[PDB]
This record gives structure tokens, C-alpha cells and sequence, in this order.
């Protein structure tokens, strides 16, 4: 019960910041755990968040730099990326699934179109 | 103040049935949930229903977890802790590797795989609280 | 139309017990069974009792089953499907190898051992349903 | 007298069949029975039966050679704890990635389905059905 | 407990048919899943059948050619072998166990004496 | 919670007998399975023998079967280890432990411990 529209990556130089957004048309958005995945062949989880925002989970390489958050009143999930590094370059995807504790692509059910994020220097 | 053979009704008091009981519809007990990262990236998600806890293992191993080590990021809360130690057998995605995590009455979970620093641990089951 | 402290009786209506209940005899809930070959030779045998499904894994792997692949011969029927993904941990006869099979809410099961084309998978446990 | 009330601590005899939904806000307690024994080769099996489910726990240490696919002949599981269907109880060996299973058939003559083994600490808890 | 006696073995031309029977000496037969095994190498399952006969399972090489069935009123299990191949030459054994979904000799509890089946090319 | 105090350690010559005792400070002793462990290879404490709450079940390391007997007297809150036909391999510090289940064999599977008593064979 979700169609995900992601926005808007871009170019950022090292140490810079970027905020990604992922919105759903449906108010049933609050029934899903959300995850951000990235693909530099194979897509790795970055951060996940439970339905109510009560639980979050991060990859060790992004901890303390990235923050996942959600605004259920706006049917939107965000990824705030601070102190960006060249290894953060990838196409980022938002996904909806039933549990935040899942970390693999096949454990999520609905996907966004993907947004390119490039970090330089 | 009498229980009838029809109608939606609330029944108070300790009721002891000395014979056999059959329930053709659903039988619902109170439920409570909890989830947390035990340690080393491993998440444990629990749902308690009466004297049984349903568990699911999640997350990804993200740091070195020594063999026989305590998982010290989060303990299982007292209301989900067993009376007797339980050994939950899980499997690592993509290969033939199994591990187990013990949950003692203290709730300080312990890892019984070898020393490990990567991989995706999974497994769903139950354990009793007595 | 009143329930008595003796005798065999049938009782309709939603009954809510606010206190503790003890049943000294048996407690029987609705039951239904199913078994089928999920794919690649693997059999899954199920029995639902209330909100729990009892499973046993059987058969013999007899064709190539890719790592992370869908088992497309038979799905778990809707009435046995869980609300969310369950990971059923099993063991291969004759060695130390373990695997798991996921049952998602759709009932299209997935294999989480490595790519395999032989062996005898086994394992008995439970998973929850709504 | 002989009617069940909507208040009070009471005892109710007879087979009671609830055709609708039942909710219990407190605890729901069924009697339990337990058994434990050394199946063979140092392996202990401990069981707790409650209703139609048996909770198992694997204990002890492997202290003699247990052949692959072999019967564990020191103790059989008593009839009251035996399942109708043969069940495969998965366990794990402390300290590594090794899993095994022990079958409990309807006869209660358990069988080891790991490879030939002569050491290690086997553990694992779980459930199997009974009727 | 069951005493099992096989019958029906013998010589058959390639492409021909042969029906094996396994009679049990007790009515407790209906409490057992039955299996047909063959030993040319080790003993391998060929077909299994549940207690009521509602479920069957076959080894890939015999699918569409062999049919396992049972007559609980007669305490007998049958193996109808059609389009026989030299492949099929072995001593065939009937076995009784707890579940049809178990496939190893070790997972069966009672055995017949076996019957020889020979297919010429 | 229990406090355990061992006694009976000492010198014995090969082939001799020695009895160790471990007394719990409270009657709650009968709620616990008891185990005897030793540091024989050393420093790991290896189980020697275990006994269930009521004394109904016992379990022994193979090397001590037919030589050692674990027993308990719940009326005296005490568990005993009777060691007969003592061997040099039995020289060790012995520890009494209390836990919930006799089928456990590892130190971390027990909850309360005695101080350890030295036994010296020859």
C-alpha cells in the first residue's frame, strides 16, 4: 500500500551535507518501516526506521554522520547526510517494509526510483 | 451476575476449569513487544504472549563479537527474561553456518558462534518464560 | 441459557475473562494441516493451532536451488502465512551444515543456504500467524 | 449453587466448548510434566510438556564417539512425551558454526543426525508437538 | 509394529510394466507412512506415501513412470512401475515410518525382505 | 541467592578416599541443581559431577565414573563429592556451584560459587 517518490540527490564536496527525501502518496505510509539503501552490482542498507520512528538502525560506516527520520503527518522519510565522504557516492534508494530490523533488499517490499548522490575531493 | 450460553460478556474472578475446554474461535492472551540491538549489530525482536516469547533475529554483524561473549549494548528486559537459560539457534545468510545466542534469566545475552565480525544472522522461534 | 459448574455445555458469544484462568484438562483450539513441495525437492509440512503454525522440513534437494532464490513449486497457503517474514532454521543430515528458509507474508518461500543441488534438509519448530 | 458467575473465584467442571472468541486478560495456566535423561554419548535431553507442546533443552557434553545416523540407546523418551510425527530437533555446538539435529520419532528412540562426533558441547532449545 | 512382505518382482522388458505389493501383517499399518526403496550402491528412496494416501513424493528419475498407492482396508501398499528402464534394476524394499516427507533409510522403522526387479534393454 | 562454603580438602595418597562438602547458608538450597568443578588441566574449571534439585538425576564426567559420587542432603543444605580410588589427575582446586539445571556443564551456566578447596593426591 505505497508508491515511493524519492528526491533529490546531487553534488556535494567532501565534508558537505545533503538531505534526501522519500514521499508516499498514501497515508498507509505509517504502516511501514522505511529503509535507505545505496548502490555504488549490489545494494547495501544505510539506515532503517520503524513505523512510529521509535527505533532506528545504522551501518557502522555512517553512524554519527547520517540521520534517518520520518514525518508521518507528511508521509515522508528523510536521510540527513553530514560530513559526507567520497565512499558515500552511489544511487540511493528508499524502501518500505514491515520491520526496521531487516537489512537486505528482499526483506523490503516497495522501492523508490533512486537518486544519484556524488561526493568529490 | 451469571455467565450465559450466548452473548458478549465479561467474566471476573479466578476461574478454574477441572475438565476439558475447547475454543472454536480465537483465544487471545495479552501481548507485549520489545526490540533492541543486543550488541555487535545483532538485533533481537520479541513478542510475549502468555508464558511464551516469540523471537526474531535481525540486523547485520558490524563489529568483532568474540566467541562466548556477552552482548552488552542492550539486555533483554526483565518481563521477557526466561526462568531457565534458552539457546536460540540461528543461521547466517548465504552459507552453511549456524550459531546460537543464549538468553539467561539476567537478560544479558551471550554469543556462542566463533569469533565473528560480519554476516547476516537470522532465525525465528520461541522460548518459554516460567 | 446459563453456564453451570458441572456438565458438558456449549457456550456462544465473545467471553472475556479479566482474571486468571486455569485449565486442568486439555485445551483444544481449531486445527488445519497442509504439506507440499515448495521447490527443488524440499517439502514443508504444517499444522496451524490457534495463532501458531507447527512446521517440519522434509524431502531431498534434487535440483539446483540458487542462494536467496524463490521456491516456486508451491506457496504456503494464505491461511498459514505469517504477518511478517519468518526464518525457519534447519539442518542438513550427515554433517554440520545449517540453512534457513524464509516464509514471507505472500507464502512464496525463499532458500537462504548457499547454492545447493543435493542433501537432506530437516527441522521442526513453530512460527506465528495472526 | 451450580451456576458460573461473572465475579468470584470458582471451579467449573465438565467439558466446556466456546463456539465464539475467548479473551483471557490474566494468565492461562495448563498443567506441566517434565522428564530428562541422557539419550546417549553424554547428550542430555530435558523436556517440559504443557498441553500439546513439548519444550526441549539439549544439555550435557559429547563424551564418546556418536556415529553419524545412529540410535541414542541409553534412554528413550517415555511414551507420554513422544510425538505422533517424527520431529527433527535442531541444535548447535558451542564455539563454532556447527549445527546438528536429533530426531525424536514416535517410538522415542532418538537418533543423532550430525556427522560422527566425539567431543563438544551441544545446546539448543525449542518445541515439538504432541498429541 | 509391522511385519512387511513384498511380492511382484521379476523380469520385465524395457518399456514394460510391473506392479509390486507389500502386505502388512497388522491393521496398525494405517498409522504408518510407507516408502519404497531400491538397492542396486546404498539403498535410495523411490516413492513415499502418507498414512491416508493423501500425499505422495517421488524421486525425480521415476516421476510420471511410477505410482505409489495404498489400500488400508487390505493393509497393503503398491508400486506400479510403467515404462521400465534398465536404470530400475535393483532389489526393491517396502518400509514403514512416521512421515512420508522423511526420505532416508534411517528415518524408516520397519522393513520387508525385498524383491528382485530386473529390466532388460 | 545462595552463599556456598566448601570444606574437606587436603592431602590423600593414590588409591585413597576423600569427601568434600559444600554447605549453603539457606534452605533455598533445594531450589538449585549443584555441580562440582575442578581446575585439573588448569586454569579452565571443568565440570566433574552435577545433581538435580531433589537428587533424582546425576551426571558425571567419564573419567570419574565408578570413582566419584555426588550426593545431597537437602535437610542439611549440603552437597557432597565422595572421591574413591584417587588418582594424580584428581589433584586440583575443587569448586561447588549452584544453578538451575543439572544438565548444564559450563561455568557460566551456574550462578553461585564456593571459594574452592585444594585436593592434593600424593
Amino acid at each position: 500500500q505505497v508508491q515511493l517518490v524519492e528526491s533529490g540527490g546531487g553534488l556535494v564536496q567532501a565534508g558537505g551535507s545533503l538531505r534526501l527525501s522519500c514521499a508516499a502518496s498514501e497515508s498507509t505510509f505509517s504502516n511501514y518501516a522505511m529503509g535507505w539503501f545505496r548502490q555504488a552490482p549490489e545494494r547495501e542498507f544505510v539506515a532503517t526506521i520503524s513505523q512510529t520512528g521509535s527505533h532506528t538502525y545504522y551501518r557502522n560506516s555512517v553512524k554519527g554522520r547520517f540521520t534517518i527520520s520520518r514525518d508521518n503527518a507528511k508521509n515522508t522519510v528523510y536521510l540527513q547526510m553530514n560530513n559526507m565522504k567520497p565512499e558515500d557516492t552511489a544511487v540511493y534508494y528508499c524502501a518500505a517494509g514491515d520491520n526496521y530490523y531487516y537489512t537486505r533488499t528482499y526483506e523490503y517490499d516497495y522501492w523508490g526510483q533512486g537518486t544519484q548522490v556524488t561526493v568529490s575531493s | 451476575n451469571v455467565v450465559h450460553k450466548t452473548g458478549d460478556e465479561t467474566i471476573a474472578g479466578k476461574k478454574t476449569f477441572t475438565g476439558n475446554v475447547e475454543v472454536n474461535g480465537s483465544l487471545t492472551l495479552p501481548t507485549k513487544s520489545w526490540s533492541g540491538e543486543l550488541g555487535g549489530g545483532i538485533i533481537l525482536s520479541l513478542r510475549k504472549k502468555g508464558t511464551t516469547v516469540e523471537y526474531s533475529i535481525g540486523g547485520e554483524i558490524s563489529s568483532s563479537i568474540l566467541a562466548n561473549s556477552n552482548l552488552v549494548n542492550r539486555s533483554v528486559p526483565n518481563e521477557f527474561c526466561p526462568r531457565n537459560r534458552c539457546s536460540l539457534v540461528g543461521h547466517m545468510v548465504g552459507g552453511w553456518n549456524a550459531f546460537h545466542i543464549d538468553i539467561p534469566s539476567s537478560g544479558v545475552c551471550q554469543w556462542f558462534g566463533p569469533t565473528a565480525s560480519s554476516g547476516t544472522p537470522r532465525g525465528t522461534g520461541t522460548y518459554p518464560i516460567d
